């Protein structure tokens, strides 16, 4: 309930399985995921509209992202 | 799965079993291994797109699953290591038909991805019995 | 996230895919996972996680089936041995059942033995003659009550299939030779 | 024909019986506190720990009757389960079943309840152990300890979150939670003074396995930051690091469940702590040590060598088994039978996963319940005659016949008599054990049941025969119908639990 | 539960019983302590609440300046003659001179 | 730190073995507080060896405080140094410093058996007086009994509120840019 | 996120892979949005209510059982019990007698019920 | 054969008469322990020499450093003390034999990929 209502992991896991990892990563995953492909969003939108251009980018095609 | 029919059974339908060479084996655990993060995506996506636009009034009604479509390509071309095209319409006759049965199951049937990725990691197989030493 | 454990090693590592050298003290956890930690811990690594648990259990009960193989067998004897009388025993005795006996030894079939020590294509193997006889068993579909589970609606699919295969297979003509 | 609601039935039942206890033992503490300015038992017939007994025995009979309810239920479930995954071929279909939870009470500790066989013999000797723990320790609670009538009952809620848990670090912490009430029975409970030393003795010899085990889950987590306990199949522990797991792991599972050197605090606590607590730390408390060593060694891929892990066993097993000769104390006696029977339950998990695990689970069930037996029949002597010791005990059968035949069928039973589970974890084990390592198997048989099994018996049928012509005006009159009553059903479960579903064994 | 409030009413109470004990007076013993008990337990619980979630963000921001100081604090590890090398060479040369727009 | 296409990526927080250190520091304190609240809520000149232990032997509440005090500086799982030590373990294990994690361990053993071997001279063969008499009677602090019900309850639960005090600690120590 | 409707036009894809990637039938979409594919969350409800109801009435019974025979058959010895059921009444001693019995056959059969699948429509030749 | 006489390292109680012990090791109680009353509370007086046989094993230990090795005999002694090798190297032996045929050897094995022994494996949606 309350004291847990922050995280839907407990608290004793919290406290204790998570060792060194950010509390970004732990809390709002998301936009840690995000804030590090930030980049790779801008390559993937490049290649894009590379691709309906009719140019088409080999290097960067790997960079397939959905969160 | 793993099972080959019997081209002369007295009976409609017989199966005989076979063993995936090591080398296979070791190709398609790798490549599950290094590209499971597009299986993740097509799953997370198919669901995303039948949210959004699975009404018959929505606006992209008649776009489904398109934006999957980069998702499918990756993966295959993951799993096939950018060899024999870069897309899964490129995908050869030997696994066309796997390729087309994994499209059945993963859009048309809308079946779980446990069973749809027996037929794309088929597809793979298929490929790689037909090549042998392209691949490795 | 998974990590890693700092390793102590001087040793250098080459990755002729990539084409890098790195030390095996300098690697990170990325790189730890992808040189190291990367072997197999299962007969079938290449099957998802569903897959495998499938691959287990056919492969207990395709143990426990050969296990079942045996106990026949020894029925059957037990069988032969109270109906025949000592005299032509062992020359009735002396045909498929004799074979079967000694093919159905321990290096076949695991009687007690905490492990059946079976290679990954061994495993395989047992695997595909578990979906073998299933396969059998599901074109009549023997398999509703024991072996099994389904709706009525189920039920009532199966049974006009196996009714429709049935006819068809009483249609078909005899085998030539 | 299973169905979705024989699923939540059983979901249902095993999540509700661990509130069912907690409710229950959250009222009588309530009562108990709140009755009675100071938390001591007032001398009159009038006193709130008529009230706290009834309503812990009572609830611990409940539990386990709805206990009983559950695990067959989980049977059936688990079963059906098996049978849905194996008997569908088609690569269509696939069995994806999604269950949502109720919306009545809350997952404790947000976690999503995971049950197995193993987890459920476990919780079912819990509560049957504590029940004639519980009914022992009656005559020791008196006045000012009265506060442990609800140790049994924490035990219980323990045990249920140790075994109904899918996390890593709960079933740790479910693990370390034993000590407190444990130690702080054997300080407070014991009439022996020597149990001052005795309790000292336990605690810092199970803490020494205990950071042992807690060096190992720190090494397993801060690696592998996932918890979740089925995470570990994508990751691959390198040679190392597995190597210093299983043994970290294997010592400090073994400094619990007794093994070789580390059985002197075992052997000191029993001998020195209550008739009635040795039933229950023998019988269970044991054994949650072997069930974490189990999980952790499955869920870790080991690539070692277990020939020192047996041997280790197997000088445990023959160590106590030379050993059972030279002990004239029934009690001591009792706990060196212990721990022969809980090295051979330690070996039978040295083979990862095998079916070895089969025997050992039946074993660990079979130990629990003839230790519960022999630990009751030694209460009994040390409470109608004033003394465990055999040179002061002599000639019981002619005076408590009762008594008498109960010690003649403990050690018939001990002795292993087909038709006992104890035979068939004695026939699962040895069967494996002669393939695995024949000469190793003989000579484990032949110490265990010759030379062990000799000393064994040696004392107690001194005891029992004989002629009892000292000290005739303070002879006691034979069982009662408690004592009786608790013999015969520790025989009607060894005798019976042969016949329980072959499906899990 | 869900209230804070209710919470540290409940935890307030029970303080005062458990103090009531341990004193061996009679629970009924100060009755006006219950309720100022209650009330300050469940105000301190429901401001820590507020700051522990206040702390928690703000944890959370940091943690991204926390990042950039890891990065560069990386590069200046190097040890002498890395910095150069072909795996650190190309970020040596962006944090030097493409973050150099002071 | 891993490195993708010049894209630094730090699954770490380098700030965290300081928060670790400061929950020790704080744990230990609240410990300390605790044994020497009981001590000054009885009559000081009592205790003068660990023999007198035994002085200890009052009436329940001071009885268990006592105990579970001394169990919890031991370092007994379900107490508040057992949160300290083990998350110390855990950090020192992400730090893979496994000789640390061996010293550590030996330390915690032999300081476990030091404090534990005072429960044998807490047996006393009688009930202590070791309160101050006043107005006749003995003294008995309802302010101090309170304060020790407070850490005693903080004792016994810490492990349920400890990724609060986890947050706290480790958002104290980010600003610190090391 | 560059995974989106936007920017997607019918004509730059080929006819075979607009049927590929086409939607499924109307009520396929509708089920695997509401994951009711095999079963209904109605039906999930109702066997979750079942289970509950089916749990507490077992542990009443269970409970009333244990407490009545507890309470009947725990007021002295032999002597002194069997002289308390001679007084005792006929309704009494009959109420006795069946009550724990009924609560514990009734808690019993009704967990045997959940196992024992007779409710189930294939009943036939 | 064995007498006290000449036995000489294999001890044993000796065969002359001997008063009874004036001091021995007793029987004790924790504080305010609440008294066992069982079957009428009666206590008959403890037997000196019984007594001081109950509590001397516990209470025995080694005079001298190196004593363990000579008391009793050496052979057996160092036999005993060797056990676990001697278990050891045979169970090693076995696992050569294991080896060279096929069998079992003595390993952990992980036939199943973490799954355990008919676990319940479910998903919540
Ligand atoms: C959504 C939320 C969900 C979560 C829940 C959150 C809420 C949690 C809390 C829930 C409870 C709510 C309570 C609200 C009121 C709180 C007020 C407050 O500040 O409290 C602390 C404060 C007490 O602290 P303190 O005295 O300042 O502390 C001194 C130190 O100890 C130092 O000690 P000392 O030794 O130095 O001195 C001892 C003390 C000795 O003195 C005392 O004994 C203290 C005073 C006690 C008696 C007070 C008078 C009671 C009668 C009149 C009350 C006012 C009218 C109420 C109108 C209600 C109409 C509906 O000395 C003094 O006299 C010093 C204080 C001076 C007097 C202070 C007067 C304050 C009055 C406050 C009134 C509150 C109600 C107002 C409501 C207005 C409505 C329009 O006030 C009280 O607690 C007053 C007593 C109230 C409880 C009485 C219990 C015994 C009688 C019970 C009778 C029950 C009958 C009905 C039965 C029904 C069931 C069958
Ligand atoms: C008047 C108070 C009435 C309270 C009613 C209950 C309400 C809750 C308590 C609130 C009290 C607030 C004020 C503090 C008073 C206590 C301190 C004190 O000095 O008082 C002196 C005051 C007067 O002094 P005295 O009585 O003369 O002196 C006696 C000494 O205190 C010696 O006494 P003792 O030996 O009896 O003390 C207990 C003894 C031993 O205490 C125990 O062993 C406690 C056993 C509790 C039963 C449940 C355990 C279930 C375990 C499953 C496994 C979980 C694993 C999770 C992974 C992480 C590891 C935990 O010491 C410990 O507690 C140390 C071991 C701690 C083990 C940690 C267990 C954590 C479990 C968390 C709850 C799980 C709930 C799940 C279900 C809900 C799901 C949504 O003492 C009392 O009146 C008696 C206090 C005894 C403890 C009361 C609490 C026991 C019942 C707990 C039920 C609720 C669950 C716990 C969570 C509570 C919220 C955080
Ligand atoms: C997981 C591990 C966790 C470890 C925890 C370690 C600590 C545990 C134990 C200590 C905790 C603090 C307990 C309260 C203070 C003690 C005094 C007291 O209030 O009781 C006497 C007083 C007794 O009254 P009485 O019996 O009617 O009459 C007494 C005398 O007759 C008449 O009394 P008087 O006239 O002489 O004095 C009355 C005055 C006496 O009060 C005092 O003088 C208080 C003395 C302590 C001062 C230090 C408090 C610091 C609080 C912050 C957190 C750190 C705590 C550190 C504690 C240990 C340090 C050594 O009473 C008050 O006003 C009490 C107010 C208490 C709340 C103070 C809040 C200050 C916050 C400041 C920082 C704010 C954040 C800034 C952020 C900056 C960002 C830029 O108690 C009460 O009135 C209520 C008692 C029952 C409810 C107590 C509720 C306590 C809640 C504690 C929450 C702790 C934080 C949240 C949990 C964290 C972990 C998850
Ligand atoms: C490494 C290669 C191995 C393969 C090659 C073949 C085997 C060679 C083995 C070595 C044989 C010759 C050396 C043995 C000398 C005696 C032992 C010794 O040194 O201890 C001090 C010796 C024993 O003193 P104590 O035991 O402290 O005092 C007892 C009193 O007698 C009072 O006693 P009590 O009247 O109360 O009666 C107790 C008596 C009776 O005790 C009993 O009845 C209880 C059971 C005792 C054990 C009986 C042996 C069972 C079978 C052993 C199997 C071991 C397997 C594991 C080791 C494998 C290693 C390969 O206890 C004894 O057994 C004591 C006598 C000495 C031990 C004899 C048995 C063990 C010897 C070692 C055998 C090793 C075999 C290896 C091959 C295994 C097959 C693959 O002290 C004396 O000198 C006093 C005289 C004792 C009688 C001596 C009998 C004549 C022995 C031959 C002398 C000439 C040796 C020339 C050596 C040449 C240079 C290399
Ligand atoms: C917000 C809601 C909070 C709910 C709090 C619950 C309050 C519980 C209060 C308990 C009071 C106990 C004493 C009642 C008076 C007894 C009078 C008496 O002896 O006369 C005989 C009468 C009737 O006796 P009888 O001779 O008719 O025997 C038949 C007994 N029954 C009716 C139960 C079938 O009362 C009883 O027998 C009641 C016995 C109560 C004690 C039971 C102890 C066993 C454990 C359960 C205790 C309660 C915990 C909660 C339930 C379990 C967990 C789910
Ligand atoms: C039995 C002793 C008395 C009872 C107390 C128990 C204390 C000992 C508990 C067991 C500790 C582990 C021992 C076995 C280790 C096996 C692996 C190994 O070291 O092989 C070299 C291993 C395995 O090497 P490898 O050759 O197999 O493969 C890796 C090879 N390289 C690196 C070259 C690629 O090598 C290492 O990486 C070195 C690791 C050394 C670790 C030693 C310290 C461990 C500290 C944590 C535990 C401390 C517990 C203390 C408890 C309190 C004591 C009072
Ligand atoms: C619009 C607002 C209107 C508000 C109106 C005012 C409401 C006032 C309510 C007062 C309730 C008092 C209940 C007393 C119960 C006593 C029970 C009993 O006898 O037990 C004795 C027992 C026994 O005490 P004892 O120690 O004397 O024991 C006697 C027994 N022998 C002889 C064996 C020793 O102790 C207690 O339980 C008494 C102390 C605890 C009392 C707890 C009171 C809590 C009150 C909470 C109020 C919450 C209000 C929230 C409002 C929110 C508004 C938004
Ligand atoms: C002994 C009867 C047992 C009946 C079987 C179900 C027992 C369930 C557990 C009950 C525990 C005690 C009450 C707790 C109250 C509480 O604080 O309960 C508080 C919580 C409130 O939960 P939430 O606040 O999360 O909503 O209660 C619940 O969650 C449900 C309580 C139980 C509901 C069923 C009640 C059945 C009544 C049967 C009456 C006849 C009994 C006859 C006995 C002889
Ligand atoms: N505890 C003992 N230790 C050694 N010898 C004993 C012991 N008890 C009896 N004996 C032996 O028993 C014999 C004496 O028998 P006993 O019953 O005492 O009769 P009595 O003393 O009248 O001869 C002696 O040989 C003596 O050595």
């Amino acid at each position: 309930g309350v004291w847990s209502n922050i995280h839907p992991t407990d608290k004793v896991t919290l406290s204790f399985a998570n060792i060194g990892r950010p509390f970004r990563l732990i809390y709002r995953p998301e936009i840690f995921l995000r804030d590090q492909q930030a980049k790779f969003i801008q390559l993937e939108k490049e290649h894009i509209e590379k691709s309906k251009k009719g140019e088409f980018v080999e290097t960067t095609s790997p960079l397939v992202l959905w969160n | 799965m793993f099972l080959n029919p019997v081209k002369d059974s007295e009976f409609d339908d017989e199966v005989k079993g076979f063993v995936p060479s090591e080398g296979e084996v070791r190709f398609v655990a790798n490549k599950n291994k290094e590209c499971g993060y597009y299986l993740q995506g097509i799953e997370q996506c198919r669901r995303k797109m039948v949210q959004l636009a699975g009404d018959s009034s929505s606006q992209f009604h008649s776009l489904g699953f398109l934006p999957c479509k980069r998702l499918v390509d990756a993966h295959y071309r993951c799993m096939t290591d950018d060899k024999f095209g870069s897309t899964i319409e490129e995908v050869p006759e030997i696994g066309l038909d796997s390729a087309q049965k994994f499209f059945d199951c993963t859009f048309q049937q809308l079946k779980p991805m446990q069973s749809c990725r027996r037929f794309f990691d088929q597809v793979v197989r298929d490929v790689y019995r037909a090549n042998g030493s392209q691949l490795i | 996230a998974f990590g890693g454990f700092r390793q102590t090693d001087n040793s250098l590592i080459i990755d002729d895919r990539r084409k890098i050298i790195l030390n095996t003290r300098s690697l990170n956890d990325f790189q730890q996972k992808i040189y190291l930690r990367n072997f197999f811990t299962n007969y079938r690594p290449d099957l998802s996680s569903y897959d495998y648990f499938a691959f287990k259990e056919k492969l207990r009960i395709g143990e426990l089936f050969l296990n079942e193989y045996r106990k026949r067998i020894n029925n059957e004897v037990r069988r032969a041995a109270i109906l025949t009388p000592t005299s032509s025993l062992r020359e009735k005795m002396n045909h498929k059942i004799a074979d079967q006996i000694l093919d159905l030894s321990s290096p076949h079939v695991r009687g007690a033995h905490f492990q059946a020590v079976r290679s990954w294509t061994d495993a395989s193997k047992i695997v595909n003659y578990v979906e073998e006889k299933q396969t059998k068993i599901n074109k009549y579909g023997l398999q509703f009550p024991l072996l099994g589970n389904m709706t009525e609606e189920q039920c009532a699919s199966k049974e006009d299939e196996v009714y429709q295969r049935l006819l068809k297979e009483m249609q078909k003509p005899p085998k030539k030779a | 024909m299973f169905n979705l609601n024989t699923i939540y039935l059983s979901r249902i039942f095993i999540e509700f019986n661990f509130y069912f206890l907690f409710f229950l033992f959250l009222i009588s503490s309530i009562i108990f506190y709140f009755s009675k300015i100071i938390s001591i038992q007032n001398l009159n017939q009038n006193s709130v720990f008529n009230f706290l007994k009834l309503a812990n025995i009572f609830g611990i009979l409940i539990s386990f009757f709805i206990h009983i309810i559950s695990f067959w239920f989980y049977c059936i479930y688990s079963y059906n389960l098996s049978l849905n995954i194996f008997s569908d071929i088609n690569l269509y279909n696939s069995n994806s079943i999604e269950l949502l939870n109720n919306s009545l009470l809350p997952n404790y500790f947000k976690s999503n309840i995971t049950i197995d066989f193993f987890g459920l013999i476990l919780l079912t000797l819990a509560y049957i152990v504590g029940f004639v723990s519980i009914l022992a320790l009656d005559t020791r609670l008196y006045w000012k300890n009265i506060k442990y009538i609800f140790s049994f009952t924490i035990f219980l809620l323990i045990v249920y979150v140790y075994v109904t848990v899918s996390n890593i670090l709960l079933f740790f912490m479910c693990y370390e939670l034993l000590l407190i009430p444990s130690f702080l029975i054997v300080y407070f409970v014991s009439p022996s003074r020597r149990a001052i030393q005795a309790s000292l003795y336990f605690v810092i010899w199970t803490q020494l396995g205990s950071l042992l085990v807690l060096i190992a889950i720190s090494y397993i987590i801060s690696i592998t930051n996932t918890y979740e306990f089925n995470d570990l199949k994508y990751f691959n522990f390198t040679n190392s690091e597995s190597t210093i797991i299983i043994f970290l792991i294997f010592l400090g599972f073994g400094f619990k469940a007794p093994i070789w050197p580390f059985h002197y605090w075992l052997t000191k606590t029993h001998v020195e702590a209550p008739s009635g607590f040795s039933i229950y730390l023998s019988g269970f408390l044991v054994k949650t040590a072997l069930y974490g060593f189990y999980k952790f060694n499955t869920s870790i891929f080991i690539d070692i060598d277990s020939s020192i892990f047996i041997a280790i066993c197997i000088m445990g097993v023959v160590d106590s088994s030379l050993k059972m000769w030279g002990q004239t104390d029934l009690k001591k006696l009792v706990a060196y039978g212990t721990i022969q029977e809980m090295n051979i339950i330690y070996l039978a998990f040295c083979w990862g996963d095998s079916c070895a695990i089969l025997g050992g689970i039946l074993f660990s069930a079979t130990h629990a319940f003839l230790s519960a037996l022999m630990f009751f029949l030694v209460d009994c002597i040390y409470r109608r005659y004033h003394t465990r010791s055999l040179v002061e005990v002599n000639g019981i059968l002619h005076i408590t016949p009762n008594l008498g035949l109960s010690i003649l069928f403990m050690l018939v039973f001990f002795s292993g008599i087909p038709g006992t589970i104890k035979f068939i974890s004695e026939f699962y084990i040895f069967s494996g054990l002669l393939e695995a390592s024949p000469f190793i198997c003989f000579i484990l048989m032949l110490v265990a049941n010759v030379l062990g099994l000799i000393g064994f018996s040696k004392s107690w049928f001194n005891a029992t025969f004989g002629m009892p012509k000292k000290n005739t005006k303070y002879l006691p009159m034979d069982l009662s119908f408690k004592e009786s009553y608790i013999i015969l059903y520790c025989f009607f479960f060894l005798f019976i639990f042969s016949y329980f579903s072959s499906i899990f064994f | 539960m869900s209230s804070m409030l209710i919470w540290g009413a409940c935890f307030g109470l029970f303080t005062r019983a458990a103090a009531c004990k341990a004193s061996m007076i009679p629970l009924t013993t100060s009755p006006w302590k219950y309720p100022k008990y209650m009330i300050v337990s469940a105000v301190t619980f429901y401001y820590f609440d507020w700051y522990r979630r206040m702390a928690l963000e703000q944890l959370c921001y940091n943690e991204e300046k926390l990042e950039r100081y890891q990065i560069r604090a990386k590069l200046q590890s190097l040890k002498i003659g890395e910095e150069l090398s072909d795996a650190y060479r190309e970020s040596f040369f962006e944090h030097a001179v493409q973050k150099n727009n002071i | 730190m891993s490195i993708f296409s010049n894209i630094w990526i730090n699954n770490d927080l380098n700030s965290y073995g300081l928060s670790i250190l400061l929950l020790n520091i704080i744990n230990y304190l609240i410990v300390f507080m605790l044994i020497l609240s009981v001590i000054l809520l009885t009559n000081l000149s009592k205790f003068k060896s660990l023999n007198q232990f035994k002085e200890f032997n009052s009436y329940n509440f001071i009885l268990y405080s006592l105990i579970f005090s001394l169990l919890s500086m031991a370092g007994i799982p379900p107490l508040l140094g057992f949160t300290g030590k083990f998350l110390a373990i855990l950090y020192s294990s992400f730090k893979s410093q496994y000789l640390l994690i061996l010293f550590m361990t030996i330390l915690n053993i032999f300081g476990m058996y030091f404090y534990i071997q005072n429960l044998r001279f807490v047996v006393k063969k009688n009930k202590s007086s070791i309160l101050n008499y006043k107005n006749y009677y003995v003294n008995i602090n309802y302010s101090i009994t309170l304060n020790i019900i407070l850490l005693n309850f903080f004792n016994f639960f810490g492990i349920l509120f400890l990724s609060d005090l986890i947050i706290i600690l480790n958002y104290i120590s980010s600003y610190i840019y090391i | 996120m560059n995974i989106s409707y936007t920017g997607l036009k019918l004509e730059d894809y080929s006819d075979e892979v607009i049927r590929k990637y086409k939607f499924p039938n109307s009520n396929e979409l509708e089920r695997f949005l509401n994951r009711e594919q095999t079963l209904t969350v109605q039906q999930h409800k109702s066997a979750i209510k079942l289970a509950q109801q089916d749990f507490f009435a077992v542990a009443g019974l269970l409970s009333v059982g244990s407490l009545s025979y507890i309470f009947y058959n725990s007021v002295g010895g032999k002597v002194i019990r069997d002289r308390i059921r001679a007084s005792r009444t006929k309704a009494q001693k009959v109420i006795v007698l069946a009550l724990a019995f009924v609560a514990n056959a009734a808690a019993l059969i009704i967990a045997r019920n959940a196992i024992t699948a007779h409710n189930f429509g294939w009943q036939a030749a | 054969n064995y007498h006290y006489d000449f036995c000489g390292r294999a001890y044993m109680g000796n065969p002359a008469v001997q008063s009874p012990p004036k001091e021995f090791f007793n029987y004790h109680y924790v504080p305010d322990n609440y008294p066992d009353a069982l079957s009428g509370f009666r206590i008959a007086y403890r037997d000196p020499f019984e007594v001081q046989h109950v509590f001397a094993y516990e209470n025995w230990e080694y005079q001298y450093d190196g004593q363990w090795w000579s008391m009793g005999s050496l052979a057996c002694n160092v036999l005993f003390f060797c056990t676990p090798l001697f278990l050891y190297l045979i169970l090693q032996v076995e696992e050569l034999n294991s080896e060279k045929r096929g069998g079992t050897s003595n390993k952990f094995y992980h036939n199943n990929a973490g799954f355990f022994h008919f676990q319940i494996y479910d998903n919540k949606q």
